[PDB]
This record gives C-alpha cells, structure tokens and sequence, in this order.
C-alpha cells in the first residue's frame, strides 16, 4: 500500500526520482510525505503531498531543490532530489498521514528506498 | 439505348443553327438527344473523379485521457499553476475547491485548484480538399442504335467513354458508324469544390461545405501535422467535474462517430476509399452534333418478313421498346417502322431509334418509339409478311404537359440557374431568364441558407399570408408568388 | 455537440438522396410532437401567452407555434 | 439523435452539479450566435418577417427572437 | 440496493449477413427469408428495373434489403425500490478535542444508516446521551420515477420517462437471448441513392451521443453497489437525550 | 475467380446447401446461375440470381425445391436443395453471365460440387 | 382470385387492400404472414390472464 | 372482416352474371328494415333529429334516411 521504488546508485550532480504507490483510498483520504535519513544519522522531514489537491509542501533546506508530485491515474506519488552529492546518500521512506494540518500520524511508511549517490 | 430502364432518363429534341445544344449531365440520370437528321445518342454521367487530395482538418471523434495531474493553492494565495498548463497534449481546467483545517492549509475558504490530463485521439475524421482542377469526369456516349449490346445495358462495350477535365474540356467521342461527337463542358462552374471538404471518417464518405466543417465543435489538428500532440479545442471532447467542491475530475466524452453521423445527414455521401470518387453532381456540357451523321442512311428498304422475339414492353417514359428480328435477304438494310391508326391513314408516333437497320439476319434489333396517347398501331415490315401490332399508351397529353411543367420545375429546383442551360440553343429568351434566375437565386440563397425544410414551409406560409392579407395589389402578388415557389421548393428539398 | 449542427441548409443537394435524408426529414417534427406530448402544462401555457400577446389570429398561432417548436428545441 | 433530447427540465436537479452544466449552460445560445453569424441573409428577412407581422415592439421583437432561435433548431 | 433491470439500450451495433430480394415491376413486393427473423432490420424500397437489369417489365420494382443487427455495447438502465434505499449519516459534535474534527470514520463522529425499515435512528454519543433521529427516506428523492443509468463504467440518475423514450434500440429488460432489440432502425440507414441500389449501414457509435443528451442529469456511481451522492434527507432530530458533556 | 463449396454426402429426404463465393466486381456486376449434371446426362438450369438485387429465378421442375440466395456481405451466393433423393445425385456448378435477360453466356463456371446420396 | 376450386376476376386495388393476412408472392416458404392479428383474437376479459 | 368490403362499386361488371348478384342485391334492404323493426327507438330519435336539424323536408327526410341507413352499418 505504500511500495517504493527500487535502490538505485547515482552520480553527483544527477536527480533521483523515487517513487511511493499508493492505493486508491490512501491517494484520496490520506496525504503522503517524504523523510529521508542518512546513514547513521537521524530521521529528516523533506515534504508532503495531498495527492488529492495535489499542493506538495517541503522542509526549509530541502525547498528549491525537491519537487514532489502525484498522478492521480495512477495514484503514485514521485520525489524528486536535484543536485545529487555525497551527503545526499541516504533511504528514503514515504509515511502516510491524515490529511489535517495539526495530525502528522505517520501510520503506514514505506519500505525504505535506499539512494547512493558515489561515482562506483 | 442506355437511358432505356432509368426513371430519370430526359428528352433532349433539336439543336441551334450551330448543330449544338446544352445539357446538363447529373449522375442518376440519362440524357437522350434528338435533332432532325442526327442520330439518337444518350449521355451518361458515369463518374467524376477528385485527384490528389489534400488535408485541411483532422477532427477527433473519440479520444482518452491519461495522466491526470492536479494542483491548488490555499485560499488568498492565487490560482496555482501546473507545467501541464503550457503542454499542448495537455487539456486543463482551473476550478475552487473547499479547503481549511482538515484539509491542511491553516485558512478557510475556497482554494483554486487545477486539473490536467493528456488527451490523446483515438479515431479521427481526415477533411480533405481538393484543387477545382483536379476533378475528372467520365461521360459515356452511346448510340441509341438498336444493336443489341446496349439496351439499357450499363457497360461499355458499344458505349464511348471520354474523360473531361476542367484543363482539357473540348474533347470528341468518335462513335463508330455516326461520326463525332464534340462536348464542350464546364466543369468549372459544375460543383465548386473550392468552397466543398471531402470528409472521410472511418470507411465512410461525404462532400461538405467547407464552412460546415471548418465550424465543427470538435478537436482538430492543421492536417499539416503528423505526430497530433496539438489538438485545438480539446476542450469539447473532454467535461471537468467539480461535484461540491471537494475534488476536480475529468473524463473523456465517448466516441463521436454516432454524432457526426447525425450532424452529417443532408450530406451527400461519397466514396474515399479507391480514390475520390463523387458520383454526385452534374455537368454542363455544349454538344456539338455537326460532325455527327445516321448510320446507314444509303440503305434500301429491307422487303422481307420480321418476327417479334420480345414483345412490346412500355417505359417509365411514354415510350415503347420492341425487339424484332429478320429473316430476310438483304441483310443490311433500313427497317420499315411505323406507328400509325387502325386504317394506316395518319402517322400517330415517332419512333427514338432513329433509322433503325438490320446489321445481321439473326441479329435482333430492338427499336424505341414513341407511339400516341391512346390507340395505336406498330407496322414493322413491307405488305408481304408485315405485322402489324396493336398497343394503348395510357397516359394523356395534358397529364402529359403537367408532368413536363413538374420535371421542369424540380430541375430548377435542383439545379437553380443552371437549369436554363438544358437543352438549350441559345436564345434571347433563354439568357434573359438565366439573369433573372441567378439574381433571384442569389438573393434566395442568402435569405434561405441553412434553413431546414420545415422552416422554409413555416416561411412560405408566412409569406403568403402576408401577401393574400396585403392591401396593394402588386406587392399582394409578388409575395403570393414568393411565398407559393418558397412552399414548393420547402416540400422538394431534403433539408 | 456535432449533432446540432446537421448540414441541411447548405445549398449543396444534387439530385441524389442525402445521408440519412429520410429519417431527418421528420426526425424534429418527432421530437416536438413528443416533447408535447411529455409536457401537456407548458403547451397550454404558450397557448395562453400567444393569445395574450397576439391580436390576430395570425400572430397568435404564429407565436404559439414558435413557443412550441423551440421550447424543445432549446433544451 | 439521442443528442437532440438532453435530460434538461425534468426537475430532478439538486445541489450537486450535474453532468455538463458547465459546458451546456451556454452551447444553445453560442450555437444560436454562431448560427446568425454565419447566415445574416435569414436574420435580415426574419426582422423584415417579424416588424410585418407584429402590430406592437413587443409583438415584433418576440416574433423575431423566437424566428432565430427556432431557424437553426429545426436546422 | 437489490436494482431491477429495465431496459438495456444499444449504443453500438454492427450489421452482418446482407441480403436483397427485388420484384419485378408490377409483381408486388419481394421476400426475403430473413424478414421472417427479428434479428434483422429490413427495408422495402423501390429500384429502376427493366431488360438491362432483368425484367421483362420497365417500371420501378421492389427491393427489400435485410441486414443482421448485433449489439456491442450498451446502455442497461435500472430500478431500485425506495425500500432498498439506504442513507448514511454522519454526526459529529462539536468539542474542541478534534480527534474526529477532520475524520471521516467512527471515533467523535459516529455515523449512522437511515432505512425505511426503521424509521427511528438512534446514535448514542459518547459523553452527550443519545441523539434521535426521525428520518423519511421515502419523501426524499422519488425512486419510483428514476432510473439509476450505466453506460460504460459510468452513472446518471435520470427521470424514467425520459429514458424510457430515448431514441435507440433496446431490449425489454426482462430480455435473456439478447437479440430481439426492438427499436434497430434509430440506429441503422438504408441508402438508396439514384434508386438504382439499395444497401445498409450501421450508424456509428451512440456513446458520445448519449453523453450529450445526459446534459442535465447527476452522475452517480455505480461500478460496485450503486452509490448516490446527490439529494437531500429530511430528519427530525430529537434532543431529548442530549447533553453537553463538559456540563 | 468463382470458388464452390466442397462435395457433400447426404441422405433422401435431407437438405444440401452449395456455396459459390465470387468476387466483388462479379458478384455487382453480373448474374450466378445453377446448373446440374446428373452423371452420364445433360446439364440441366435449375436457376440464378443477380446477387446485386436478389429473387432469384427457378427452373419450373425445381419449382417449390430450390432456393437459390446471395450474401452480400461475404459475396457469396447460395443454393439449398430440400427432400434429397437419389435421382438427384449429380455434380452442381455455379456459373456467371451478364445480368441481363437476353444473354445468357455462362463465360466463367465454378469447378462443380457432387452432391451424393450413397456412402463414399 | 382463386380461393378453393373457385376463381375470380377482380379488382387489384381491392384485392390488395384485403383485410387477412398474407404472403408476399414471392414467399416460397409460406410462413411469414404479414397481418395474422386480422385472423386471431387475443382475449383479456378480466385482466387477470391474456 | 372480408365482408364488409365487397367487391361492388370496382367498374369491372360486364352482361355476365357476377358472383351473387340476385343475391345481394336486396341484402342491404332487408337488413335496414329488420334493423328498424327491431330497434324502433332509434328510428323514432333520428325522425326527431332529423325534424329538429332539416329547415325544409327535404332536408329533414335526407337527414332522417341517411341516420336510419347508417345506424345499422356502423353496427
Ligand atoms: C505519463 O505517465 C507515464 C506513466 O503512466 C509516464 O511514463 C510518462 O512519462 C508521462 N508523460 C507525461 C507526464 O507527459
Ligand atoms: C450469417 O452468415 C454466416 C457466415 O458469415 C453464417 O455462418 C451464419 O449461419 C449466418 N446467419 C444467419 C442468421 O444468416
């Protein structure tokens, strides 16, 4: 209900998209939000989207640099990271969460898609 | 003999001091021409062809959606906007939905949002055009002989077939036996196809006004576009639904085709599959008999017995067909015919193939004439063996001239002003009408266009009451007069 | 949509029977002559409006029957 | 066709947008504009048809606006 | 709940197996085996005969041209009884704890099912007693003047009358074999164009059509279980077992 | 080109129905007549049809017997023989001529189908 | 006409606008009557059954 | 039913004898006058009518036959 896109390896100055597939009730009730975190570090807030209004919003550091985007015939939420470096490297999970601005419940996650960005 | 079996068949007698005459040429029907002392010929109009179309307009009569993207702004923050907004292939909307606490902007109000979705075609109807001299016409000529193999036969075994283009317009048909036959036609002034579309959807065909099919509410593409991807008025295949105001949609309106199939009754369909062929319209062609002579005018008299293998058959025209063979000694040879009383005192009818002789012995010959209302008599042969055969034309001659005033009436209703050139040899007469009728016909045009045909009698009726309710007596007349051709030419169109 | 807009007064009829010329002949007196049978009230009131609006005769049943024919039609 | 028939009129119409209400709100009478654009010829002859006929401005104005909107539904 | 089928309509047809017959002028009319079949629609017309085409007469002949009609796709249109009519309320107090402020699903908000099995609804709220509700199911929308109307994974409610008369074929509703629609010539044209021949079409494809003559109509949902969202519910609400819950 | 149908072995009293598809310009611009040949006999006309306009034509003694029909869709022409018997043991061929009613020149002919009422 | 080992000369107009039910002439099969409803009744006396 | 035409006004007689022509010939008499015998009432309406409707008694004696006649046939 919340699968993710595969791992993927990239280069600096590359842009990954990851993708969080949605079902048709958590597209519709529900709004979805990316937190990435870096290995060994802690948890991070980069944006979340309301799929059904479709106006993503995004955290202080991460704005001008992330796009957040749903298709509503598919019911797929895409992250879009610019700018690829080395302490880009990271997993990315898609959470779940009501629609509501005061309820960040982040129910459901997804099962993490780890971004690797080294030239290999 | 090929007019013979068609109910549209038309009489065309005499010709002008040059040996020519005018006649138009429509595709359902056949033109018979007589003159004093030419032989009887009849045209068909067996096809006209339109070469090297090009396309103008692509409509889209069903397509899908795919991609649907949306986009919103909370309230007091300005319409939102989404990079689908300038793709063409993209049709969008922009509407206000409800937002607030619950929906997660911190502000209660109405939030504009935006909707797109790449619209795609699936089926699509291909307008072509096609240049005014790219048209071709195929006129068959036959002599109307008697020889057996074109007895209202439609192939071109004794038919000539000669192709009149608007370049190469004066051509001759050499008719073996009777001389040449030279037309003089105008194609130019047949159809107008600058102002036509030849339009062509699924595996069938019409021809359109250009006007009409520029006018149509469906997505186009230039035609000179091959990749679609810039649809126009996407818009109308396409309805964006706000129910409330909790979410925008948009779905996909189903095929056109049916629609278009009703938009397009009173459109003559064509055929676009084996190239563009209209078999439509008419023709107006000046037919030059001068170098056109009988065939057998040095023959004698045949003096031997005929035997009638067919018996008289009757047309839809007033005329009778009748199939005779000979048995006697002279095989070449002019058959002795004629139509007259019981006590073959008087001649009653004039017989349409004209100088009818006997080719071959066992070769039958089948003659039309025209014998009178009423009784009549067939004499075929010389006193030794001659039969003579009974026949009743049923008709009269006034019913006769009524129905004459009626076939003359619908082909200026059908042709308006070009009905003054069938048949005709000039004249002053002639001319002055054909002006009369083109200025009438343009001012009648122009208040009638687009009009369908229970208005024009709801019209017709208006003005005739006007007209009987009018207290001066001339304009009471022509308005009678307007408002009675205006009911007529209601109740004899097809719109 | 496309079909409201049936190419009929387009002054192109040769003498060759049109697309679906039969059925459009009196496919619209039809229409009406069921949209009056459906919807007895508002005839009745377009008779009464035509009689109030109209003097004569004439322009009384021309009105009632310009109310009657687009009443359906605009729809 | 089923086209010349919307289900418009038939007052089961509640707060929720129906189907095309947007879209058809407005067709018939761009139809109509359309329609007198492209044939000023009959327009002309329904004013002349319609001031004839109409003893009154009203009578006349009505006889005229119920001619052009029923010339190209009959159409 | 429980829809019965009224009639199905076809918006998309195909002919196969054309067939002619001519009579020779004067002779009558012409059979076909055919017409004997409801499954084809035939026409009777008449064509320019004569010794060219095969009579001995010179006048205008019968023709009759049958063609097999076969649907494609189609516009089924059912009824529901106001009996099989359920309504879901939902009611939510207003406090300020907003666990259910924005919910759609049970906790503050408890949402209830209005039938006219019942006639009393009663929702018990937790920490404000017992809300009585008194709808009338019946005085709402008229079922019995509706047709809940599926065309292709879509739905209108539309009035009975008018889509009992739309203009196209159809099928009695009670119809099993499929095969007997009725009303196949809105939906075939036989041309017949210099009375020389005479033949048969199919008329395209009544989607986009049927699309448009829905102009007017709500659009409801009726792909699983035949949902309405549109209409209103008349309800007398009873207060008698209501308090504040902070009192 | 003027292809039949297959032979076929049938029983007295039953029905065999013989097909000859033609082509487009033949089948719109010409007449299929049915002639059969008992074995060791004349050809004997049963009947035809000008598939354009259909009601076709039986010979006298086939009268109440035949029924000769065109499908104009496939451009097919069909003969169906009803009550079978013995005597009508013979090869059917299907042939083309001018439509019109005083020429009669078969100038192309179908191979022929041999309709039998015994065990092959 | 003839109807049972008896004939008559009559009128075609009359003879065509004969209230029973009929074949076209060229039938062959005899059994698509036109109007049988002029040869059967339908009897619904109380409407309970037809 | 077949009956109620007849084959008699078609302009096909000759001298021959037609089919019951003795026969029929009186028919029609003689079922009106039963008709009038045993329905009375009726005759004595449509005398009265006929008074009331005829000005002269030419009037009133055609009006009255062709009711006397007529009752019976629509019958
Ligand atoms: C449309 O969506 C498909 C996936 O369904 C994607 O592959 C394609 O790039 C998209 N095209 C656009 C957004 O123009
Ligand atoms: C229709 O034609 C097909 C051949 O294409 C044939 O198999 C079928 O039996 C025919 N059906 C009818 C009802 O004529």
């Amino acid at each position: 209900q919340l699968v993710e896109s595969g791992a993927e390896v990239k280069k600096p100055g590359s842009s990954v998209k990851v993708s969080c597939k949605a079902s048709g009730g958590t597209f519709n009730n529900y709004a979805i939000s990316w937190v990435r975190q870096a290995p060994g570090q802690g948890l991070e807030w980069m944006g979340g989207i309301i799929p059904i209004f479709g106006g993503a919003n995004y955290a202080q550091k991460f704005q001008g640099r992330v796009t957040i985007t749903a298709d509503r015939s598919t019911s797929t939420v895409y992250m879009e990271l610019s700018g690829l470096r080395s302490e880009d490297t990271a997993v990315y999970y898609c959470a779940r969460r009501p629609q509501s601005i005061f309820d960040w419940n982040f129910d459901l996650w997804g099962r993490g898609t780890l971004v690797t960005v080294s030239s290999a | 003999m090929r007019c013979i079996g068609i109910s549209n068949r038309d009489f065309v007698e005499g010709v002008s001091g040059g040996s020519w005459v005018d006649i138009v040429l429509e595709h359902g029907s056949c033109v018979t021409t007589m003159a004093k002392n030419k032989p009887t010929l009849d045209f068909e109009l067996i096809k006209t062809e339109a070469k090297h179309p090009a396309t103008l307009r692509k409509y889209c009569i069903e397509a899908k959606l795919t991609n649907t993207t949306t986009a919103s702004r909370c309230p007091t923050q300005g319409e939102p906007s989404l990079n689908e907004e300038q793709d063409k292939r993209f049709v969008c909307k922009h509407s206000m939905v409800d937002r607030g606490w619950g929906n997660g902007c911190g502000l209660f109000g109405k939030g504009g949002i935006v909707t797109c979705a790449m619209f795609t075609c699936k089926k699509n109807m291909e307008g072509k055009i096609v240049q005014p001299e790219n048209l071709e016409y195929t006129i068959v000529i036959t002599p109307h002989s008697g020889e057996e193999n074109a007895v209202g036969n439609d192939t071109g075994k004794h038919g000539k077939e000669i192709k009149v283009t608007p370049q190469s317009s004066i051509t001759e048909a050499e008719l073996t036996g009777y001389g040449t036959v030279t037309m003089e036609c105008s194609p130019r002034t047949g159809l107008d196809f600058n102002e036509m579309v030849l339009l062509q959807m699924e595996n069938k065909a019409w021809l359109v006004h250009r006007q009409w099919f520029l006018d149509l509410p469906l997505p186009w593409l230039p035609g000179a576009d091959t990749q679609g991807s810039n649809w126009i008025q996407k818009e109308t295949l396409v309805t964006f639904k706000n129910p409330h105001a909790k979410k925008q949609d948009v779905v996909v309106l189903g095929s056109q085709e049916g629609a278009m199939h009703t938009a397009l009754t009173g459109a003559t369909e064509i055929q676009m599959s084996s190239g563009n062929l209209l078999f439509t319209g008419h023709l107006k062609c000046r037919l030059r008999m001068d170098k056109l002579q009988l065939k057998g005018m040095s023959y004698s008299m045949c003096t031997g017995k005929f035997k009638v293998v067919k018996e008289i058959a009757e047309t839809q025209h007033g005329t009778i067909v009748i199939r005779v063979q000979y048995e006697g000694d002279g095989s070449p040879c002019k058959i002795p015919f004629e139509i007259m009383d019981l006590e073959k005192r008087h001649v009653l009818g004039r017989l349409i193939t004209v100088n009818p002789i006997v080719t071959e012995k066992d070769s039958p010959v089948n003659i039309e004439a025209e014998p009178p209302f009423g009784d009549s008599y067939i004499i075929i042969g010389v006193e030794p063996g001659q039969l003579k055969l009974s026949w009743f034309k049923k008709g009269s001659s006034i019913g006769q001239m009524f129905e004459t005033t009626m076939r003359g009436a619908k082909r200026m209703a059908i042709l308006g002003d070009t009905a003054w050139d069938f048949g005709s040899l000039g004249g002053v007469f002639t001319s002055i009408g054909k002006a009369l009728h083109q200025v009438f016909g343009a001012i009648y045009g122009a208040a009638f266009s687009g009009v369908s045909w229970t208005m024009k009698i709801l019209i017709g009726v208006v003005i005739t009451w006007i007209g009987m309710n009018s207290r001066s007596t001339s304009l009471s007349v022509s308005l009678v007069l307007v408002g009675v051709v205006t009911l007529y030419l209601g109740v004899m169109v097809q719109a | 949509s496309v079909a409201l807009v049936p190419h009929v007064g387009m002054g192109l009829e040769t003498r060759t029977e049109t697309w679906m010329s039969s059925e459009g002949a009196w496919k619209h007196a039809q229409r009406i002559e069921t949209w009056v049978l459906r919807h007895p009230g508002f005839t009745i009131m377009a008779a009464i409006l035509a009689y109030t609006i109209g003097t004569t005769y004439f322009q009384r049943v021309l009105i009632f029957i310009l109310l009657t024919a687009v009443a359906p039609s605009m729809t």
